């Protein structure tokens, strides 16, 4: 599989320029088509075949393909240009989408996400179980990403996460759990939970007792 | 002008199969192809597969190969997606989309779409915890305590603080869905740390569906 | 799967001049300096080749104009095509281009050549579908746009292939490949030829001959055929219609073999390098006759002026006794079955046709000889029996029956010659 990665999210302030890259291995023999999916929709393909866009996709989108990057651009990035973009790849054999990217219209100023992280209480530990909570809030640009610590090395396993939710306040909000036995939880002296956003990161930390 | 339309919401146990119809109407059918395109709940898009409307000729990608049957009815112009041995995982929205009759591409029209739902838990009261306010929540002025309510199915579940009266820093995060199928969330407000065990911090966990109803106190950690 | 790709044109195929091509070696006989004449079928000189523009391209939003006609296979083709590119695949042959009756196949691909017979079912515009691969290499040359399907097949044959490409070539110079075909006495024999050329719009002025390619043993009826077009995918469009496929430029020359006679002039290494056809001209017939490429000054018998006669006349007598059948035919009181009569006709003018076509004869056999050819033969004597019987008991007027009629009333011998005619009398001998 020659698995295309593609960029969470691209910040794009209204009357800009956005650009979106699908970079995956080789890339050069492959058509590369452009789909767009508004939020609660079905998709809509905005480019076909290496620069080349259908009829009722207005002249903005435009396309391009060189070396082992594909590119989606947006002139003058309107709000109406505000949902996923999917990059997908054919051969004579199959066919491979890439992840998504979520564009948003900064419609204000780049919040902070709040983070806050509990250990897992006493009546919970008393109940042969273990599980660490990371709450994130207020972070206007949706793009958050989590990781989860042990003392010193990242774990991928035991922890769930929730997509963001839109607040009253029109920003966002997500939440992520970690399952550990309590056994766990005192065999490491500490655990943390670390966010990245726009590059920026912030990551809170607790220690058993 | 060209129309794909799909059929069902269907709710399965794990284990079943099931079939998905999506009916054409708009142009020859029987020179095209249809392809299925799978996306889970808060995921990007798979490629299921493809079929020609000419003669058969199938083309499944290696994740679903000897789980998917796509067949064609050209006589009234549908197409069938059938998979079978469904478990937790195959939840998700599949689409349907007017591809070529050969060269593997072009994913036009995109029919609505029908949401397969897997699963089977029936109804469950919610398990609560005090998640205490400690120093490492913390942070000169302020510091935050809350509750954890979680493994409960029947969707709508309220926690409050003290009977309705803090809504000062009170926010109860959207509930996650596990993969044991069961749904859990935690409400968290924050308090002056001058405040910790002060004042009264109850919350009161109801669950409507059933009839469940308790008081949890949240206090420092001892 | 066939696409309608067929755009009507309005404009006529154009003429050109054949001057000197289309001469092959008709046999494997290694000659050497030896002016040898030959009668056999031949591209005339100086005739009228017909210039077939296939597919062609106009510009104003491009424009294929694609019309691919299919011609008459009279006696062998000469086949002529200047194409750089690989747009002439092979050909089908056949009778009816359809199923029920038998096909034959040539495609050429990049590696190999395969020639089928084989039953077919060709669509109204067969092409060769190509597919790429983005950086332009093959993927896969679908032949089930030429044919819908391809049963109870005969013959098979693969081998290297016949036409080849060669581009570059010196810079700016054409490569000219010429083709005879002719299905004679159960084989198809192919002959060919490559030539590179500059800048001209037609055939050359030279002079070569063709090497043959292969003689297949299939045992075919031709009487027509078509050529192959190779057509490449588009990709930028999802329907299979002909806005879905991408093609060059195609042209070819098409000319007629008749039998002639040719006077080929050999070299000593094994080489036609030039020849000329008798009859066209004089001068030509006067060169065959003295079988030479220059005659020196002179008077010269060349052959011979016989005026030619059109119609048949028969002249002959007329005629009196046209024989009165009427009388045996015609009676108004018939004879017994165990008496029966005998009148020995003679001399006279015997029509069996008003007899043959009389239409109302319930019976009309003959043994010795058919019908129809009595009116054209003489005899010595015709003798003419007559009876009356029941309906059912006319089976037994016949070399070897048996029954009460044919064993001792009447009977026929075993090498009987004439023929024995039988009618209903129901109103005539039956009485209340
Ligand atoms: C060119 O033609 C030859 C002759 O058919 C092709 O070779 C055959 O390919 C098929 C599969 O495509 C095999 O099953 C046969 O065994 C092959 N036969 C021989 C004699 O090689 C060849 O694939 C064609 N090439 C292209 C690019 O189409
Ligand atoms: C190949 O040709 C043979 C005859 O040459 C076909 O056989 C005939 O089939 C029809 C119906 O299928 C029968 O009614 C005839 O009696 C058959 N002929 C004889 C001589 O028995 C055969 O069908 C052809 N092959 C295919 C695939 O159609
Ligand atoms: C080869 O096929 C052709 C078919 O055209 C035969 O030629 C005659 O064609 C006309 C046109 O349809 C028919 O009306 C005649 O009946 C055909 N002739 C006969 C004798 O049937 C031609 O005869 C065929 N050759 C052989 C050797 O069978
Ligand atoms: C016997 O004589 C009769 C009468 O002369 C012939 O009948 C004629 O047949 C022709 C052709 O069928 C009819 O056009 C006439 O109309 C018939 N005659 C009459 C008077 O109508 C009959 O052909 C004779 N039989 C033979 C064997 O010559
Ligand atoms: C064009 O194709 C259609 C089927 O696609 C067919 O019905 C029609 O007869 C074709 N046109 C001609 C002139 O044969
Ligand atoms: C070839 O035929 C066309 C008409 O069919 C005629 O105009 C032309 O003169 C002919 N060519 C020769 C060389 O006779
Ligand atoms: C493939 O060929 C087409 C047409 O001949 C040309 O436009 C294209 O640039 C070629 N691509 C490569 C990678 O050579
Ligand atoms: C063919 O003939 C030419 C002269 O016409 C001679 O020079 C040459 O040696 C011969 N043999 C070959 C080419 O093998």
């Amino acid at each position: 599989l020659p698995v295309l990665t593609q960029p969470p999210s691209v910040s794009v302030s209204p009357g800009q320029t956005a650009s979106i890259t699908c970079s995956g291995d080789k890339l050069g023999d492959k058509f590369t088509c452009w789909y767009q999916q508004k939020p609660g929709q079905s998709p809509v393909q905005v480019i076909y075949q290496d620069t080349h866009r259908p009829s009722g996709i207005p002249e903005r989108f435009s396309g391009s393909n060189s070396g082992n990057t594909a590119t989606l651009t947006i002139s003058g990035t309107q709000a109406v240009d505000e949902a996923d973009y999917y990059c997908q790849a054919w051969d004579s054999s199959t066919v491979i989408f890439g992840g998504g990217t979520k564009l948003t219209v900064l419609g204000q100023p780049k919040a902070a996400p709040s983070v806050t992280l509990f250990p897992p209480s006493s009546e919970e530990l008393q109940a042969n179980k273990a599980t660490l909570v990371c709450l994130i809030s207020d972070f206007y640009p949706g793009a958050v990403t989590v990781a989860w610590k042990a003392d010193s090395s990242p774990v991928k396993a035991g922890v769930e996460t929730t997509t963001p939710s839109k607040q009253s306040n029109n920003k966002y909000a997500a939440s992520s759990y970690l399952s550990l036995t309590p056994e766990q939880w005192k065999s490491h002296r500490s655990y943390s939970c670390q966010v990245t956003h726009e590059g920026s990161t912030v990551e809170k930390t607790v220690a058993p007792t | 002008q060209v129309q794909l339309q799909q059929s069902g919401a269907e709710v399965k146990k794990p284990g079943a199969s099931v079939k998905v119809s999506c009916k054409a109407s708009g142009y020859t059918f029987s020179r095209y192809g249809i392809s299925w395109v799978r996306q889970a709940p808060g995921q990007g898009l798979e490629w299921m597969g493809w079929i020609s409307a000419y003669k058969g000729n199938t083309n499944y990608a290696q994740k679903f190969q000897g789980r998917v049957t796509m067949t064609t009815d050209t006589s009234t112009s549908t197409a069938y997606m059938e998979l079978r041995s469904l478990r937790s995982d195959d939840t998700a929205v599949y689409y349907c989309a007017r591809s070529p009759p050969d060269f593997l591409g072009w994913f036009d029209p995109w029919g609505q779409g029908t949401l397969v739902t897997v699963s089977s838990a029936s109804t469950k009261g919610p398990s609560v915890f005090p998640l205490a306010p400690s120093s490492k929540s913390t942070s000169g002025g302020t510091a935050a305590l809350g509750c954890l309510v979680k493994d409960y199915f029947p969707e709508p579940v309220t926690v409050s603080w003290n009977s309705g009266a803090l809504t000062s820093g009170v926010h109860t995060f959207p509930a996650v869905l596990q993969s044991s199928g069961l749904y859990s969330l935690s409400s968290v407000v924050t308090v002056p740390s001058s405040s910790l065990g002060t004042q009264t911090y109850i919350c009161n966990v109801n669950h409507k569906p059933s009839n469940t109803k308790v008081d949890k106190k949240v206090e420092p950690k001892s | 799967q066939c696409v309608n790709l067929t755009t009507r044109t309005q404009l006529p195929p154009a003429y050109t001049n054949s001057f000197t091509r289309g001469v092959y070696y008709p046999d494997k006989v290694f000659r050497s300096s030896v002016l040898h004449s030959t009668q056999d079928l031949f591209l005339p000189f100086f005739s009228n080749v017909t210039w077939f523009h296939a597919i062609h391209v106009s510009g104003t939003n491009g424009t294929k104009r694609f019309d691919n006609p299919v011609l008459p296979f009279n006696d062998g083709v000469y086949f002529a095509s200047t194409e750089k590119s690989n747009i002439i695949r092979g050909w089908i042959f056949g009778t009816t281009l359809d199923s029920k009756t038998q096909s034959l196949l040539i495609v050429n691909n990049a590696t190999n050549v395969v020639i089928k017979v084989c039953e077919f079912q060709f669509c109204n515009d067969p092409f060769l579908g190509v597919y790429y691969h983005k950086n332009n290499k093959s993927w896969m040359e679908s032949e089930f746009r030429v044919y819908s399907s391809a049963n109870n097949c005969t013959f098979e044959y693969v081998s290297q292939p016949f036409l080849m490409d060669l581009e570059g070539k010196q810079g700016n110079f054409k490569n000219l490949r010429e083709f005879v075909f002719k299905n004679i006495d159960g084989y198809f024999k192919i002959y060919s030829k490559h030539t590179p050329i500059n800048l001209v719009r037609d055939l050359p002025q030279g002079f070569s001959a063709l090497e043959p390619l292969v003689d297949l043993p299939i045992g075919i009826n031709i009487t027509r055929f078509q050529t192959l077009l190779a057509l490449h995918r588009s990709y930028l469009t999802p329907g299979d219609s002909s806005s879905g496929w991408t093609a060059g430029a195609a042209a070819y020359y098409v000319g007629y073999l008749q039998p002639r006679t040719f006077l080929l002039k050999y070299n000593e290494n094994g080489t036609i390098t030039d020849a000329v056809d008798c009859a066209l001209d004089p001068l030509s017939e006067t060169k065959c006759t003295l079988k030479s490429f220059t005659v020196e000054k002179g008077i010269y018998q060349t052959s011979n002026f016989r005026v030619q006669p059109t119609e048949s006349i028969v002249r002959f007598p007329n005629i009196t006794n046209l024989c009165p059948f009427g009388e045996v035919f015609n009676a108004t009181r018939f004879a017994s079955v165990y008496a029966w009569n005998r009148k020995r006709i003679s001399n006279c003018v015997a029509d069996y046709s008003v007899l043959y076509n009389s239409a109302s004869f319930s019976t009309f056999k003959c043994y010795g000889v058919s019908p129809t050819k009595l009116n054209d033969l003489c005899f010595t004597n015709v003798y003419a029996d007559s009876f009356v019987i029941r309906g059912d008991e006319v089976r037994q007027i016949a070399p070897g029956q048996t029954g009460k009629i044919a064993d001792y009333n009447y009977k026929l011998p075993d090498d009987f010659t004439g023929c024995v005619i039988a009618w209903n009398s129901n109103n005539l001998d039956s009485k209340v």
